[PDB]
């Protein structure tokens, strides 16, 4: 409770030397990129005045055509995270940077007498050209040094299955522009994977249902765990994940591949799925693809190319190129190769750059105890991870918005990582750290970055290239060229083993938290996991069949014992899941993540094996718990007969025969309450639920943009999550194998808004532009408006929801004290709500006002693509489309005329301003029934 | 209805206890039992009342 007769004397500090580019009060977007798995995503970040505020996709980048990921969106909080490392630590004791260079260059001179024998490095699957080129200088200045690449989720099998089927290593580039039939076994390709944004848009661009569409992608998915690809999957099949490895062997025998030698008979329903898929891939041969996820063994990815090249997809859909990353022979096998070298004391200088393997170890590779058997073990990470607890040195991280580096996306399009801000704490990124090891410490990151690109630029001048490389970000001059392949057969000649019986633990990365490197990110943790709306919890998902067998509920706490190691995990029954198998999420139980992901339980990394690192059939469940919180946001996961108001579904079998087959013909509803005219801009939105794969990137995009506060798990279980936009899974019918549909629910900006007539002080009123205006300051916290809101979109700041993972909201001694590091990630044109103030999806008025005012200043009108809401230009699939409804040539008023257009709860005349499109899901004739 | 249970004050005091509690549950049925399960099944809460 703050009170004063006068607000304090707010100061106005100008610059000391204002840059020629900073106009105070204007976004000034930059062009950088983010190493997700070594591959770039090509960002375009809002740099208000030196500091970044909001991360957006660079529309010129191939890995993100203007829309970002879920992790990639919330990585503006990972930077403005008060738990980020602020100074190097020598043996736990905080120390200076120049003290590290004194003891790092002294180790190089001790690693020079010996010909660089103990200078092992544990970076994680880097594709950066300037980091590769400094890896080259480090391995020739020290010839015996080795560089082990270990990413816990990266292409360990797909890169070892590419050279298992082709000889040398290749880097496949799947293209879904021309792909009528996708059959991706365990393929979570619309996932946080490096190609996840493009493979979500190129797959959505095939299922753009319009007034006259007749051909749509099919996407047969075959996956044990329900995933964000299974939403767009039209025939998803819950498989054990031990049958996938011989479910592709069955498809590679229907399609004619010579020596597959399939085995382990499939099923009555898994076989009917593999005949209908193969009979669908033999048709439209040139326009099809057979994807394979990462969980599968390398012999399956070898068959993924044995079928793709058999259907003639090479050169058309699947394109093999030079490997973008430096060495694809690293990963689980390179981590064990180094750990066996850290044992017996061969390693003397171990620079673990960003891998964090003390946490990410498969629990068979004993990296935790192999560490400290070395004399000097460095680390350069933005968080003091579980390695920094055990390593000697720990250099600060220099998060990618503060580091002068580069990336190389898929297909090789390098993007110069562009530091928006100078590092909040002295950064010393992976390039500024190898400069210490190479012997050039005082040479900054930007100096080596151009000292490498001046060599790689032979065409024309440099400042006409370097600044053009910095402006677009995309250099697109190092495009990974194609490579002729051979597909040497006989790789599947080895017979499949005897099928093992027992419950199977399938290891999966968490959609939101990929591999635990972002566990302290409160935004992508509060964000509900896609199918199970849990927020702050890692669970053991089971199908309803394989939990009624064990007598398990949605709240018990089982003890997953897989090959001797027990984990004591919760349980959450997931209807779409597969029989006799559980899944796990990678990256939750972190002893030293920070203050956010510090004790979110169930570290699933301590159950792997490094021989069965993605799925294994030796699990014993044996429940040892009774009750757990398991804060999930949704509540009821069933369409309780309320179709026509929730996500309406159909099929293309009955859409070509009747376009308006789910648009109910209703007369003009009588409305006593007047009628207002909006002759200005009529701001409306048209969501296409056919392509909403629950990526949850729009959930974080509304958090990064609208200063939405994180809530603790203790208050999300109470149903007090602040999320102006939410995606709703609904699980229609047949709880063993249910179809799942999304209706992304936000504030419909109702013209006859019932939530407005019910505010006593008249806080929430409508607009002359046509959108419900929530006024956070006139809100006295009556909270009645939500009770009148039919959709329950309005969220209420019950307690002082602000910096909540860093200060528990149930206190009030610090509720007026704000974290100074967090005050920068907040949008400078959205109100940071106090407690007792309701909020809702305001169509991003912070973007409508700043653009209308720029239009009225210039005496012109708003262009159709000028006002993109935060959730519209972040959705990879481009489901959300926002724009003027009065502008007749707009992509919304030409999108609200589709035969699938409907509004939620039209039985009560709210005149919702968002109008969802139905989910037409292209069922096969000979596979449905 | 019956004067046997109205003139007898121990019954009129027990029925009044049963109404004050009963007419509190009417205000719970009207408010919470109708709010926690409404339109949009993805917005179904429970409201276990806290100690405060
Ligand atoms: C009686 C209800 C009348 C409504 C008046 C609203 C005053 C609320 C208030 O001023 O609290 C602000 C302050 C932060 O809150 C506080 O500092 C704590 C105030 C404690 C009040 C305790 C006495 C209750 C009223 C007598
Ligand atoms: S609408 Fe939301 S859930 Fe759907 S694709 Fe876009 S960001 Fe993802
Ligand atoms: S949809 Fe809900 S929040 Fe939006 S105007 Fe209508 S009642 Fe208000
Ligand atoms: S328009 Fe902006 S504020 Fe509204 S729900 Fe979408 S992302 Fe959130
Ligand atoms: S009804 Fe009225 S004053 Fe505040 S939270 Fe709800 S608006």
């Amino acid at each position: 409770c703050q009170f004063a007769l006068k607000q304090p004397q707010e100061k106005i500090v100008p610059y000391v030397r204002q840059p020629e580019e900073i106009i105070h009060g204007r976004p000034l977007f930059f062009a950088t990129a983010v190493t997700f798995a070594g591959f770039g995503v090509g960002l375009l970040v809002e740099s208000h005045e030196g500091r970044p505020t909001k991360i957006e996709g660079n529309p010129d980048h191939p890995a993100s055509l203007g829309s970002t990921d879920l992790i990639t969106q919330a990585m503006i909080l990972t930077m403005y995270d008060p738990d980020r490392s602020q100074a190097p630590t020598n043996a736990g004791q905080e120390t200076t940077w120049d003290a590290f260079v004194a003891a790092a260059t002294a180790a190089m001179q001790a690693q020079t007498a010996k010909q660089g024998a103990g200078l092992r490095v544990l970076s994680g699957s880097l594709t950066s050209p300037t980091l590769i080129a400094q890896k080259q200088q480090l391995l020739t200045q020290f010839p015996q040094a080795k560089w082990y690449e270990y990413e816990p989720v990266g292409r360990d099998n797909a890169n070892a299955g590419a050279r298992l089927a082709f000889g040398a290593d290749v880097h496949t580039i799947y293209r879904l522009d021309t792909a009528k039939v996708i059959v991706g076994f365990d393929a979570d390709f619309t996932a946080p994977s490096p190609t996840g944004v493009r493979m979500a848009r190129q797959l959505a661009d095939g299922r753009r249902i319009r007034k006259g569409t007749k051909e749509v992608n099919r996407l047969y998915l075959a996956e044990s765990t329900p995933s964000i690809t299974g939403l767009l999957a039209d025939h998803r099949l819950p498989v054990r994940s031990s049958q996938i490895e011989h479910l592709v062997r069955a498809l590679a025998t229907l399609v004619g591949v010579p020596n597959v030698a399939a085995g382990a008979p499939l099923s009555d329903t898994e076989k009917k799925w593999v005949e209908a898929a193969a009979k669908d891939l033999q048709a439209n041969r040139g326009a099809c693809v057979v994807l394979v996820g990462e969980s599968q063994p390398p012999v399956v990815h070898a068959l993924g190319h044995a079928i793709n090249a058999q259907l003639g997809n090479v050169g058309s859909t699947v394109v093999y190129t030079e490997p973008v990353e430096d060495d694809p022979s690293g990963g689980i096998a390179a981590l064990s190769a180094l750990t066996q070298e850290m044992n017996a004391g061969t390693v003397e200088v171990l620079l673990m750059i960003e891998s964090n393997p003390v946490y990410n170890a498969p629990a068979d590779i004993p990296f935790a105890e192999a560490l400290a058997k070395v004399p000097l073990s460095m680390h350069v990470g933005l968080y003091r991870d579980e390695t920094a607890q055990q390593s000697v040195w720990h250099i600060n991280g220099a998060h990618f918005l503060e580091a002068w580096g580069d990336v190389r996306a898929f297909d090789g399009t390098t993007t110069i990582v562009q530091p928006l801000i100078a590092p909040l704490y002295n950064g010393k990124s992976a390039i500024e750290v190898l400069n210490v090891l190479l012997g050039k410490p005082q040479e900054t990151g930007y100096q080596t970055l151009t000292a490498y690109w001046q060599t790689q630029d032979a065409s024309g001048n440099f400042r006409v290239f370097w600044n053009t490389a910095l402006h677009d970000g995309v250099i697109t001059a190092t495009q990974a060229r194609s490579r002729q392949v051979t597909l040497q057969q006989g790789f599947a000649d080895a017979a499949p083993p005897a099928p093992t019986q027992g419950l199977e633990i399938v290891f999966r990365p968490d959609p939101s938290l990929w591999d635990g490197a972002f566990a302290n990110n409160a935004w992508l943790q509060e964000t509900p996991k896609p199918y199970t709306k849990l927020t702050w919890d890692n669970v053991a998902l089971m199908s309803v069949r394989t939990a009624n067998a064990l007598g398990l509920k949605n709240g018990d706490v089982v003890r997953l014992t897989y090959q001797g190691r027990s984990v004591d995990a919760p349980v959450w029954v997931q209807p779409g899941h597969a029989d006799d198998s559980v899944t796990v999420h990678f990256g939750f139980g972190r002893t030293a993540a920070g203050r956010v992901g510090n004790n979110v339980g169930f570290n699933a990394y301590r159950l792997r094996t490094s021989a069965t690192p993605w799925f294994g059939v030796g699990l014993e469940v044996a429940k040892v718990g009774e009750n757990y919180k398991l804060a999930s946001t949704q509540g009821h996961f069933l369409m309780e007969g309320r179709k026509k108001d929730l996500v309406r579904y159909g099929t293309l079998a009955e859409y070509v025969e009747d376009e308006k087959f789910l648009q109910v013909e209703k007369e003009e509803p009588i409305s006593l309450i007047g009628e207002y005219e909006y002759n200005g801009y009529k701001w409306g939105m048209s969501i296409d639920l056919n392509v909403c794969n629950s990526c949850n990137a729009c959930v974080v995009a509304c958090q990064s943009e609208n200063n939405i506060p994180v809530v603790g798990k203790d208050e999300v279980w109470l149903g007090r999550e602040m999320h102006w936009i939410r995606i709703d899974q609904y699980y229609v019918g047949d709880e063993h194998t249910p179809n799942v549909y999304n209706m992304v629910m936000l504030c419909q900006q109702c013209e006859h808004a019932p939530c407005e007539i019910v505010c006593p002080v008249a806080a929430t009123v409508h607009d002359a532009e046509g959108l419900n205006n929530m006024v956070y300051n006139r809100c006295v916290g009556t909270k009645y408006c939500s009770n009148n809101c039919p959709y329950k979109v309005r969220r209420f700041n019950f307690l002082q929801y602000q910096d909540v993972p860093y200060r528990s909201p149930i206190d009030a001694s610090t509720e007026n004290d704000s974290i100074p590091v967090l005050k920068m990630m907040r949008n400078p044109d959205v109100t940071v709500r106090a407690r007792g103030v309701m909020e809702k999806c305001t169509f991003c008025v912070q973007r409508i006002n700043e653009a209308r005012i720029q239009a009225r200043t210039e005496n012109r009108r708003i262009a159709d693509g000028e006002i993109m809401t935060a959730c519209q230009q972040v959705c990879p699939t481009q489901a959300i489309v926002f724009g003027d409804l009065n502008d007749p040539q707009a992509r919304v008023v030409d999108l609200k005329e589709q035969p699938l257009k409907y509004t939620s709860l039209d039985k009560l005349n709210t005149k919702p301003r968002v109008s969802y499109l139905a989910k037409i899901k292209n069922l096969n004739p000979d596979l449905a029934e | 209805w019956f004067k046997r249970f109205r003139v007898s004050l121990p019954w009129l005091f027990f029925i009044s206890i049963c109404i004050n509690i009963g007419m509190w549950f009417e205000r719970w049925v009207i408010i919470v039992l109708s709010l926690h399960r409404d339109f949009l099944p993805s917005s179904w809460g429970y409201y276990t009342p806290s100690v405060w």
